[PDB]
RNA sequence: GCCCCGGCGAGGCGCAGGCAGCCGUCGAACCGGGGAUGCCCGAAUGGGACCUCCCGCGGCUUGCCGCACUCCCAGUCGGGAGGGGGAACGCGGGGAAUUGAAACAUCUUAGUACCCGCAGGAAAAGAAAGCAAAAGCGAUGCCGUUAGUAGGGGCGACCGAAAGCGGCACAGGGCAAACUGAACCCCGGGCCGAAAGGUUCGGGGGAUGUGGUGUUGUAGGGCCCGCGGAGGAGCCCUGGGGGCGAAGCCGAAGUCCGCUGGAACGCGGCGCCGGAGAGGGUGAAAGCCCCGUAGGCGUAAGCCCCCGAGCUCCUGCGGUGUCCCUGAGUACCGUCGGUCGGAUAUCCGGCGGGAAGCUGGGAGGCAUCGGCUCCCAACCCUAAAUACGUCCCGAGACCGAUAGCGAACUAGUACCGUGAGGGAAAGCUGAAAAGCACCCCGGGAGGGGGGUGAAAAGAGCCUGAAACCAGGCGGCGAUAGGAGGGUGCG
């Protein structure tokens, strides 16, 4: 995108009302050194079957799989990152993807490989 | 018997349908924000424009 | 250079802002008419001022020639 | 219903199909007043798809 | 920028660059809503005769300004009305000042 | 919400945090381009409207097209134009009073408010019957000065220019007539072509003149003699290269080790990038976590440039002449009304008179006479420099929810008035709903024990002032006199 505006209200307006096809890139996560080396890429946008390691927060050191990506709210769900309700059922804690690191990719799709080849 | 014109009848029918309270699932979906709207009209209090 | 402050600042709390009784700072009656009213020729409230400080404001004297004919030499 | 499957067929099959779908929509709207609460929406949209494709076949 | 880093370490103004980095603050008041977060502090000024690369190279250091002699005004030399700014002159700028006499 | 072509690359189903479900990898949502459907009223138009609904004609085969008024071309067939809407800016007409003059009548307010008509993305103006004055300039429009000057004015209050000078931007063309006399234009069909546009039949115009010529100062043109015969600048795009021009692409470097904490973006220590230390987001103050940023990238249609491609309508120079022509209720005078700084010397209109017309005509601040200087009206077109912003973009010694637009929100909304018209209030849980499982009482709203959370911050939700109210604590409190205070001693 072309965000050259020193004005905070304009930045925040863009982010709150961004079209859907540009929110995947606002939801990008970094890669492990290993994949960084073997592919030549520093970050990629997040996807459901990816395996992630939590880097900041209460759930530190937890590895797990992505099971939900929500673009309206800018949050993801990760299996294993859960808290209990008063009654006792388990619900997911939502995370921002800039707090997680990708330690294993899910590549059963050609266009994501295209992304990689474009930016490596 | 009381002799209405058809177009006036249709406008009165719309005014009749308009007049109900907010649905409950809307309050739930919205997390108790939308709970009343500006067009509750009662036939003794506020008269319409025929 | 010398940047002194305005005196409305010092007159906060004065109640009349230097103008005297609370009845004296009103409209055109408080000036005796608007502008050069009353300087003579019909009314005379400022005729004393006219005869001290501004004679030859009322009346006419002389004639001017056109610029097409005026020559100013160096 | 998909437009590729609708483009293999003749205008008369398209017409028969619209008749059938309209009858279903009426029946469903009657029972609705009495399991997939989206039947009405998908039937509506299918009728629309058929009419579009019939018009574009005629204009040719 | 790294070359300029080394040069400035050798000439002895890196400490003022570091002061300017350290003394930058988030300001008080409603300026934060209008931009104007981050009052930024002033460091050294490089006066040059021509730009051939050095604006590129010195821009990004906190508090550093680069100017030609021909376009030199008083705010570059006395920020906040206060004189006495650390300034790196070139020999060609010195000669061109000789010419301009001012 | 239906279809297609491209892009993006996995989720999506408006504001809007629900129950059930569906669409999508056969490339969706979203973005760019293009199509389809598109009820009634409304200029509203087949004819009528006391209720945005009714009632008909035809002709073709229920399904279909056509049928308003005013006008042009026509012609008993048809082909065309107009009507309504638009914030501010634009052109042309009609035109007050409050007010000031310390009253008021000329004046001022004011060619203002408001009314009527007419256009566009800009409009209007515009190529000297001019400005000047012993020198000269050279179409129009805009900016700065000229200047509160010349001048107007109960010569009062007040009103009020231009030329010139310095700049921005530049550009000039065509009719009428004299001479010629059908050599001409338009519509349809048959052909050729990418096309510029040719050529044929059938019609409409035109001798009350279609086309050719020609467009200016003592001049220009025509005719008349003659020597010369570079209109060739434009237009069409089978071809062609370049460039502008997208949605869109790429874009550096720590989540390193201890303490605090619910959570590091903190403190202390150790490193790195920088043409990038603008701004924002992320569970606290982040150049190195993410978007971006500096800076490199590419691009279909659409558009500009030029090489080529095919094709067009009249043509110069020098001068002679008792030969012809060059705009009429017009120029000009008198009078009345309006208007202007325009004063005996501004412009507009009405009424009564009224020319010359190339051996001619006009202007030069009262009239007229004579000189000198400058020009040729009464017919037409014309870019750029300028004004505006109902829209979009960027920025800010602007406000920060009684502020700022009336409106931070389901606002010109609710609501009031027969109607013209008038017109509010109303922002904030938490990092995460984790939005209180379970037991006793109560008809119930609820109370009490227990739980979630760093914290109840419990939706009657950030902080949570004062006035006011209830209870608890302390001092006084039923023989007593001053605006509720001051000094001194208990």
């Amino acid at each position: 995108m072309k965000l050259d505006m020193k004005q905070p209200r304009k930045q925040r307006k863009f982010l709150y009302n961004a079209p859907l096809h540009l929110r995947g890139k606002i939801m990008s996560a970094p890669l492990s050194k290993e994949l960084r080396e073997k592919y030549g890429v520093r970050n990629l946008p997040i996807r459901v079957g990816d395996k992630v390691k939590v880097m900041r927060g209460d759930f530190k050191g937890v590895e797990g799989k992505v099971v939900e990506v929500d673009l309206r709210r800018y949050r993801i769900h990760v299996e294993g990152v859960t808290h209990k309700k008063t009654d006792g059922t388990e619900v997911f804690y939502p995370l921002h993807p800039s707090n997680v690191m990708i330690v294993e990719l899910n590549l059963e799709d050609e266009k994501r490989e295209k992304i990689i080849e474009r930016r490596a | 018997a009381r002799n209405k014109p058809f177009a006036k009848k249709l406008r009165l029918a719309k005014a009749a349908k308009q007049n109900r309270r907010v649905p409950v699932w809307v309050i739930v979906k919205t997390n108790r924000k939308v709970i009343t709207h500006p067009k509750r009209r009662h036939w003794r209090r506020t008269k319409l424009k025929e | 250079m010398i940047r002194r402050r305005k005196k409305v600042r010092k007159l906060r709390g004065s109640h009349t802002h230097g103008w005297g009784c609370k009845k004296k700072h009103r409209g055109g009656g408080s000036k005796g008419g608007r502008g050069m009213a009353g300087t003579g020729k019909r009314k005379d409230q400022k005729w004393t001022w006219t005869i001290k400080y501004a004679p030859d404001r009322l009346g006419k004297r002389g004639f001017h020639r056109p610029k097409a004919v005026q020559y100013i030499p160096k | 219903m998909k437009p590729s499957e609708i483009r293999e067929m003749s205008i008369e099959e398209i017409d028969k199909k619209i008749r059938e779908l309209r009858l279903e929509l009426a029946k469903e709207r009657g029972v609705l007043t009495m399991e997939n609460p989206m039947v009405i929406r998908n039937l509506r949209r299918d009728i629309a798809r058929l009419l579009t494709i019939k018009r574009e076949k005629l204009r040719e | 920028t790294a070359q300029t880093r080394e040069i400035f370490k050798k000439l002895g103004v890196w400490d003022d660059i570091e002061r300017a980095k350290k003394n930058t603050k988030i300001r008080a008041g409603k300026g934060k809503m209008r931009g104007r977060r981050y009052k930024k502090a002033k460091g050294p000024l490089i006066v040059v005769a021509k730009n051939e690369g050095i604006v590129q190279g010195a821009r990004n250091h906190p508090g550093v300004d680069v100017v030609t002699v021909d376009n030199l005004g008083v705010e570059y030399l006395a920020p906040g009305t206060h004189p006495g700014r650390l300034t790196i002159w070139t020999k060609g700028a010195i000669e061109r000042l000789r010419e301009i006499y001012g």
